[PDB]
């Protein structure tokens, strides 16, 4: 007991999202970025779906910032790019991709080159 | 090592981490905003091989500072008493209307130092509806140049830039004019045997090159064959020519754009282009590409009634070169210098305030993202040349940023692809920055900003003190 | 704030009296409207009835006011089912988004003088709940609140304070001397 | 007389009245009794001189000024 | 080009609109625990707009508007109206004073000179000493420097005293706006309550002046004028103009009381309803002045003889003077709202959709009133 | 006239007087706190020491703040960056 | 581009069409008990224009087990208001009551900041 269906759906009825969201809101995709004052890269390799930014104001009556923006703080991660436009196409967002990932940087780094003769890589500290 | 201007202010954890572009030195480079409850804490370098290789240059990074001194929060309209008042939007957008109808067709608009993309097309189309065809730069350049990208682009790219094997500098100081290219420049050196030679006064690269001298006419002897740095050019695989946007403002101007791009007709490679510029402004290249006629003095001799201004405090239109009556618009965020001047001082907001393309000097667009709100009611610059057109009579056809991307495809289809670089074909003495100081206070958030007058007065100081026990042994 | 009085500053202090308006009203109908005010207000502080209005964990300790330890009953205060019978709904617990119209349809139907005590964080403010997606963020935006009780479970003692300090606020109160006055 | 509440109780005898130590001020000599210790004060609440919050930071962006 | 006041950042308008946004205005409500008091809150509330609110009375008639506000938006004071250096106080943080302030009844503290003529005047005058931008004042629609009674003696001095401090604030604030409501209906009103009462009729029978037919009045929404005062507040253009704020048709009373019982199932044969003239009847203005004299308050159902001349005087609409409609709201028909209101004053049926009722153009009040 | 109002705080924090926030002062107190910390740290003396490196732990060796040692071989006074006392050397 | 899925509450788009009818027939006749039963100022007319409404709102889907989904989603609301689980306010948030109209020119959200 089996139907015949398209693979792209829209879920944007059937979902929560009003249609002040669902018209105006653009996805970012993204690899968020690794903080340049760690060495570590074990939170990067996940990518991410994020909403942008809106309009964040003083309180009238204490310091805190207040948003309407129901959105602002829902990253969703995901595994490869391609998922995360499906799943865009999927809800109904309307989706761009920041930037894909770099494929390959070759790089050598040889010990040797600090001591080097008649070159202008030798080093003059240690 | 810590951070000063980030001193004890916020936690890592406690960070929103935007991810945008930086617009003060000309590399473009890819930055990450820490914004936390609608303030701009820091600027930290962002990953990409291609642009900055996670370095960032001290205006690029201790800018932040300068984005809350001296900030537009209201429409200011001048006062026939004679100084300016704050004024609703309503009534500044009816005024700047009401000139813009006694002006007559007779306006003209000059784009900024830090302006953006879209609101330089948003000033081009507002002027083109309202029958005025002259738009300007703060930044001059050659005559015919907009025709062809490569007349205007570092062709070369930055990541090949350290691939370079001899590289001639023409009237540029490229560590304080966009000092990442100067690390590019610098890693080639320590890693290939390079030959670097400048033709200008006495400038330091902190690495040794050649200097052939201040004449001008010398660098028609390195595209006569004659100079011994010639042979090094063409005996170099990967060679390339540099060539500040100062020396191309210049009379001579064009004349030394022409000989070395046949000198780079003499010697090019494949997968190659050597000819290279390096244009401070990172509108320049956007509003070149969208066809700016480049230079203020064609707006100053069309003698507008009306003369538009985007976020240009380069001082370089006064009172003086206006005539008696002129309704001078600004439209910027800090309006340091260029707003005292303006009748109608519209607000803006900043990079880190607003969505919007800026090119870099190799031509890769590149979008920022706002991080934080705009202060008080200042708005986008193109949301505000919108309803001014609205305003007027003659709307703009597009009502958000989607249909001012498509208005972008229409008018040039490489000024979307954002993070890819399309390489162009064939382009067809004295330097104003060489010393720290001069490199500490070039834009309008760096001069607004109190880490950089605190780094003059410490450089300054050390200076003086460096001077006075020089002094007392003599 | 104000230093509390150092006993030798204390003891040249007259004694405050009952009346928090004084017996010094120069008027004799004035001073009739004041005592018969005072008179009124004893009897509405001399017996509170809260409402049974239990929605969460706070009420686990408004139980125990009825407990022997604490001992509501001597204070005036006593449970009522029905919301017409009652004078106070104390808001016990964790106001949600299925919760709202049923408390404000049962304070509506309490007949006025109508005092709300707020108890605890998921009553006044939201609380631990207070960026859920169906939890109302204080039950201030809905009905009008008189005592806020600060404790997550507020400490027995410090909901009979909240209820001293409703008991101070209804022999304050002022409607005779008002209609004077208006 | 009739005004009293729980927080006429100052801070040196609260651990005493509420049974946390079996030691009065008057022998216990642990407490600080420093120089700047405020006095003890009721709750304020109600009255019209009651405490009201506001943001302690001070303005953060500062607008231009045409004058100067 | 209007020039903005302080230009602090931290005081201009911010935010989508909810509670937690501020539109850059700081209300101070007079009389706000009144009827219109309560919608005009709600109303600001919902915006963002932060109210001052002095009161008179008790705590307890004020505290349930705590809940239209954010958390700071809403503050209390208490003042006197015979006292200025309250008001002073009240409003020496502000920029939009709405003064409510008016009784439809004489106090034997406050007459009608006291409230409408010299309260509204003293109240203008602090405002205008105090840097307020803008004052809201509410008066009578049919205004008039010497109105004459028409069925009771004694009666228009509530319209007199009205008139006469719409004078004194306009002599005393010249940029107010007045705002001039004809009829307003709602719930909690003095308009549906009043013809809703058992102390209105008089066995089963509803006594109206010259049966109702004459008079012809063009009631008007408390929403749809706390829309108006905010309309009047935001946008700057309704500067000392006077606003006639009146509905969208024309009805006559004697249909609009038979409508009304018709919403109330009093059209029924067993519940004896009859309408007759007011004027052949002498017992019903004796019982409105012993309700006048006996109760300590207000009066019960507002039965005072100010309310009787006030629905003897039909509605006049001023041509040339501008409407509610200028100020950019939409009026909500009586049909749409009227029943609700009147779904919980229904009686009990016996144990034995109403007909709308029919408007009253120009040509043929004019046929009337020939 | 109040003088709890326009009095200025440690952070340096003050409603000026054309501000719409001052009417949330007129029927309850603004609290300030009159025991700034600066001056309750510039009244304390500094401690002189003899060793090049000194430790500071604040008072009581649990109750008190995590220990850090400075290094006094700069002429001057150092401050601890926890409890603000000051160390020199002679 | 095509798979095979199982069917939820549908085999073929005529007959979700067809239960989507039976769900419209179905409020239409629950219509005047949900304006007597319920303390709400709407009227039977005004709650027929509010079910067409959000009938031709979701007029544009086409697949069959998003329809069949509002379907189902629909029926539920429908269950609760026949048995009286809904409220007054319940009812009345289909009517976005209590809300600003949101302009849609640029030039009165360019005022407004939106
Ligand atoms: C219209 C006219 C007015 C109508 C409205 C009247 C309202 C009265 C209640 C009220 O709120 O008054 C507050 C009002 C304000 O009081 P206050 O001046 O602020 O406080 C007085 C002291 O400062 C503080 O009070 P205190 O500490 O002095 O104690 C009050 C009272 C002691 O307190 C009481 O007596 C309270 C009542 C206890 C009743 C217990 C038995 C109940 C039996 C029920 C059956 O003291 C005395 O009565 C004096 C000592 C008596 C010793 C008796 C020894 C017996 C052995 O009280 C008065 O004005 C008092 C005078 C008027 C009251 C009536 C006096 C005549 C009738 C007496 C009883 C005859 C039988
Ligand atoms: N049918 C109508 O509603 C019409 C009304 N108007 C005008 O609209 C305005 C508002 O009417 P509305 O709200 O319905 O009437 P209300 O009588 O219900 O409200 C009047 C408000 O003013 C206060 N108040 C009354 N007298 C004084 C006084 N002496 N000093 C201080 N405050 C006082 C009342 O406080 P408290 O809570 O103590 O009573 C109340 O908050 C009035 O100016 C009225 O003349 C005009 C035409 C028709
Ligand atoms: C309170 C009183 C009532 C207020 C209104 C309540 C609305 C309750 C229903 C709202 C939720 C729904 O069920 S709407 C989803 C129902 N599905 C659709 O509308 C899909 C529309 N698609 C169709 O093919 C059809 O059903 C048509 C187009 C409606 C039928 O086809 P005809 O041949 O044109
Ligand atoms: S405030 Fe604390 S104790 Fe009370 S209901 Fe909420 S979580 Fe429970
Ligand atoms: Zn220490």
């Amino acid at each position: 007991g089996k139907i015949t269906v398209p693979t792209a759906v829209n879920l944007s009825p059937i979902s929560g999202v009003p249609e002040e969201h669902i018209r105006e809101r653009r996805v970012r995709i993204h690899i968020p970025p690794k903080n340049a004052m760690q060495s570590g890269t074990d939170n990067v390799n996940t990518w991410q779906i994020e909403f942008d930014n809106r309009e964040r104001w003083e309180n009238p009556l204490m310091g805190w910032a207040s948003s309407g923006d129901p959105l602002s703080n829902m990253n969703v991660q995901f595994g490869s790019p391609e998922e995360a436009i499906t799943f865009c196409e999927r809800n109904g967002w309307r989706w761009y991709v920041d930037g894909a990932a770099k494929p390959k940087k070759e790089r050598v780094k040889n010990y040797g080159i600090n001591f080097a003769w008649n070159k202008r890589t030798r080093v003059s500290t240690k | 090592l810590t951070n000063k201007p980030y001193s004890f202010v916020a936690r890592p954890w406690e960070i929103r981490k935007v991810s945008s572009i930086d617009v003060l030195d000309a590399v473009g480079s890819n930055i990450v905003v820490s914004t936390r409850t609608n303030e701009v804490l820091r600027i930290l370098p962002r990953e990409n091989e291609d642009v900055n290789e996670e370095w960032l240059a001290d205006k690029s990074r201790f800018a932040c500072d300068g984005l809350k001194r001296q900030r537009l929060v209201a429409p200011m309209v001048r006062m026939p008493n004679g100084e300016l008042q704050a004024v609703e939007w309503e009534g500044a957008l009816i005024a700047v209307a009401k000139a813009i109808k006694a002006a007559g067709g007779q306006i003209a608009g000059i784009s900024g130092q830090l302006a953006d993309l879209e609101a330089q097309v948003a000033l081009k189309d507002l002027l083109n509806r309202l029958g005025s065809e002259v738009v300007a730069t703060e930044q001059g350049f050659i005559a015919g140049g907009t025709d062809n990208r490569a007349n205007y682009l570092l062709n070369s790219t930055i990541a090949g830039l350290e691939e370079a094997d001899a590289v001639l500098l023409v009237g540029t100081n490229p560590r304080y004019e966009a000092p990442l290219v100067n690390t590019r420049l610098r890693k080639a050196y320590v890693h290939n045997e390079l030959q670097i030679a400048s033709i200008g006064p006495k400038i330091d690269l902190s690495y040794d090159h050649e200097n052939l001298g201040a004449d001008a006419a010398l660098v028609k002897d390195v595209c006569s064959g004659a100079h011994a740095f010639s042979k090094v050019l063409e005996g170099a695989k990967k060679p390339a020519i540099i060539i500040g946007a100062d020396l191309l403002e210049r009379a001579d101007g064009a004349a030394i754009h022409a000989t070395v791009a046949e000198y780079c007709k003499k010697l090019k490679k494949p997968n190659w282009n050597p000819f290279n510029v390096l244009q401070t402004n990172a509108a320049q290249v956007g509003a070149l590409d969208v066809g700016y006629k480049a230079g203020a003095q064609t707006a100053v001799k069309a003698q507008p009634k009306v003369l538009f201004l985007l976020n240009a405090d380069a001082g370089k239109v006064t009172r003086e070169q206006l005539p008696k009556d002129c309704f001078v618009v600004y439209i910027g965020s800090h309006g340091d210098n260029g707003a005292s001047i303006a009748d109608a001082v519209l607000p803006g907001a900043a990079y880190t305030e607003k969505q919007g393309i800026y090119v870099n000097t190799e031509g890769r667009p590149q979008q920022t993202l706002p991080g934080v709100s705009p202060p008080g009611m200042a708005r986008e610059d193109w949301k505000i040349l919108r309803a001014l057109s609205e305003v007027v009579g003659k709307p703009l056809p597009y009502d958000n940023l989607d249909e001012l991307r498509n208005r972008l495809e229409d008018v040039a289809p490489h000024l979307t692809r954002l993070g890819q670089l399309e390489p162009a074909g064939d382009a067809g003495i004295d330097i104003k920055l060489k010393e720290l100081r001069d490199y500490f206070m070039t834009d309008a958030i760096s001069r607004a900003s109190p880490t950089m007058a605190k780094c003059i007065s410490a450089v300054n100081k050390q200076q003086r003190e460096n001077e006075a026990k020089q002094s007392v042994a003599i | 704030q104000q230093t509390l009085p150092v006993a030798e500053v204390a003891q040249n202090l007259p004694k405050k009296g009952y009346s928090p308006f004084g017996t010094k009203q120069s008027s004799v109908a004035e001073w009739s409207l004041a005592r018969l005010d005072d008179l009124l207000n004893w009897g509405r502080k001399g017996s509170i009835w809260p409402l049974t209005f239990g929605l969460a964990c706070c009420a686990v300790e408004m139980m125990h006011i009825a407990a022997p330890r604490y001992d509501m009953d001597r204070y005036g205060v006593v449970f009522r089912a029905s919301p017409r019978q009652a004078d106070v709904i104390i808001v016990a617990g964790t106001l949600t988004n299925k919760m709202a119209p049923a408390l404000r349809k049962v304070y509506d139907q309490m007949p006025e003088p109508r005092w709300v005590i707020s108890m605890g964080s998921c009553a006044n403010g939201g609380g631990y709940y207070h960026y859920s997606y169906s939890v109302v963020r204080g039950c201030d935006r809905i009905i009008p609140v008189d005592i806020y009780v600060p404790g997550c479970p507020p400490t027995a003692e410090a909901l009979m304070y909240g209820v001293l300090q409703l008991q101070k606020k209804v022999k304050r109160m002022k409607t005779l001397q008002m209609w004077y006055r208006k | 007389n009739m005004d009293y509440d729980g927080s006429m109780i100052p801070a040196e005898w609260y651990g005493w009245m509420h049974y946390k130590t079996d030691l009065p001020p008057i022998r216990d000599g642990c407490r600080p009794k420093y120089k700047w210790i405020a006095d003890h004060s009721e709750n304020l609440s109600g009255t019209k001189e009651a405490y009201y919050p506001y943001s302690t930071t001070p303005n953060k962006v500062e607008a231009w000024e045409p004058k100067a | 080009p209007r020039p903005l006041k302080t230009t602090n950042p931290a005081a201009m308008k911010r935010g989508t609109g909810g509670r937690s946004s501020f539109n850059g205005i700081v209300a101070t409500v007079f009389g706000a625990t009144g009827f219109v008091g309560r919608y005009v809150c709600n109303k600001l509330g919902k915006s963002g707009t932060q109210m001052i609110l002095p009161y008179r009375g008790d705590d307890s008639d004020v505290i349930r508007l705590k809940v239209t506000g954010d958390l700071g938006q809403v503050l209390f004071h208490f003042y006197n109206l015979e006292d200025p250096a309250s008001i002073r106080d009240a409003v020496k943080h502000s920029n939009v004073v709405i003064n409510l302030v008016g009784r439809d009844f004489e106090t034997k503290n406050f007459k009608f000179k006291d409230v409408h003529v010299n309260g509204a005047e003293r109240i203008a005058r602090i405002a205008r000493e105090a840097g307020v931008e803008r004052l809201i004042h509410l008066s009578s629609l049919n205004v008039e420097a010497n109105p004459k009674d028409l069925y009771v003696k004694g009666g228009s001095e509530w319209l007199k005293s009205k008139y006469e401090g719409e004078l004194r604030v306009r002599d005393a604030f010249p940029n107010a706006t007045i705002i001039r409501p004809a009829d307003i209906y709602g719930s909690e009103d003095r308009f549906l309550r009043y013809y809703a009462h058992i102390w209105r009729r008089q066995f089963r029978s509803m006594p109206l002046w010259h049966k109702g037919e004459k008079t012809v009045k063009q009631p008007v929404y408390v929403s749809d004028v706390a829309q108006a005062i905010i309309n009047a507040a935001k946008d700057p253009d309704s500067a000392g103009r006077i606003y006639q704020a009146v509905g969208p048709k024309r009805y006559q009373l004697s249909e609009l009381v038979d409508w009304f019982h018709r919403l109330m199932r009093k059209d029924q044969k067993r519940w004896g309803y009859m309408r007759y003239d007011m004027r052949w009847d002498p017992t019903f203005l004796l019982k409105a002045k012993l309700n006048s004299f006996i109760c300590p308050g207000t009066p019960i159902g507002g039965l005072h003889p100010a309310r009787i001349e006030r629905e003897a005087v039909t509605d006049k609409v001023l041509t040339g003077v501008p409407t509610l409609e200028d100020l950019g709201v939409t009026l909500t028909t009586m049909e749409q709202q009227v029943p609700w209101e009147l779904r919980p004053y229904r009686a009990a049926l016996y144990y034995d959709t109403p007909s709308p009722p029919k408007c009253i153009e120009a040509r043929d009040e004019l046929r009337l009133f020939a | 006239c109040r003088g709890d109002i326009e009095k200025v705080t440690h952070t340096g924090q003050v409603f000026d007087k054309e501000d719409y926030r001052n009417a949330r002062f007129v029927n309850a107190k603004r609290y300030v706190n009159e025991n700034w910390g600066i001056k309750l740290i510039e009244e304390v003396p500094p401690k002189e020491c003899t060793e090049r490196v000194v430790f500071c732990d604040g008072g009581d060796g649990p109750l008190g703040h995590p220990k850090v040692y400075i290094n006094l071989d700069k002429p001057g006074n150092h401050i601890c960056g926890y409890c603000g006392l000051r160390f020199v050397k002679k | 581009a095509v798979q095979q899925v199982r069917p939820i509450l549908s085999v073929d788009r005529e007959e979700a069409r067809k239960r989507a009818l039976n769900l419209y027939k179905a409020w239409y006749r629950q219509i005047p008990y949900i304006v007597m039963d319920y303390d709400i100022p709407m009227t039977v007319e005004q709650c027929r224009d509010k079910l067409r409404e959000e009938f031709v709102k979701h007029r544009n889907v086409t697949d069959i087990r998003v329809i069949d989904m509002l379907v189902i989603k629909g029926q539920m609301e429908l269950k609760e208001s026949v048995e009286i689980w809904k409220q007054k306010g319940h009812i009345m948030r289909y009517w976005k009551e209590s809300q600003d109209p949101k302009p849609t020119d640029f030039l009165s959200k360019f005022i407004q900041g939106v």
